[PDB]
């Protein structure tokens, strides 16, 4: 099906890790801040319909 | 003689939002795709806001 | 100067305490860092457009 994904690739140039956009809230707060480690607060993401 | 005198200081104003895509575009879904060739606009407005 | 040395000791166990709170990674100076992180992310705007 049509996600987003944010991949990882590493030093070597391979892909290592990945989040699904699409599955919590959380996995669109780490895309949206784009990284994988989040402090603590509160943030403002996306809209709603 | 004693005077009790006013000194009158403002503090704070009224927090406001936009959404860019109702701003612009509305419930249209051709708008949508023409803003996206522009980049982070309205991400870079709602940080700036906010 | 008749109370000298407990305000000399006073005055040295706060400045250990002071020591002590800054090596323990409590964030007291997250003002400095607001500054690298607001011009770092500056930047990644005007790449990334
Ligand atoms: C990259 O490849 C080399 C050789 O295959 C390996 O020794 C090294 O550990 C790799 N680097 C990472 C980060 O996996």
């Amino acid at each position: 099906k049509p996600t987003t994904f944010m991949l990882k690739y590493d030093e070597n140039g391979t892909i290592t890790d990945a989040v699904d956009c699409s599955q919590n809230p959380l996995a669109e707060l780490k895309c949206s801040v784009k990284s994988f480690e989040i402090d603590k607060g509160i943030y403002q993401t996306s809209n709603f319909r | 003689s004693i005077s009790i005198t006013t000194e009158v200081m403002p503090v704070s104003m009224a927090k406001t939002s936009v959404d860019c895509n109702m701003y612009i575009c509305g419930d249209s879904t051709e708008c949508a795709n023409l803003l996206l060739q522009y980049g982070s606009f309205c991400t870079q407005l709602n940080r700036a806001l906010s | 100067y008749e109370n000298q040395k407990q305000i000399a000791n006073q005055f040295n166990k706060a400045i250990s305490q002071i020591q002590e709170s800054l090596t323990t990674t409590s964030t007291a100076l997250g003002k400095l860092q607001d500054v690298v992180n607001q011009n770092a992310q500056a930047l990644n705007t005007l790449v990334k457009q």
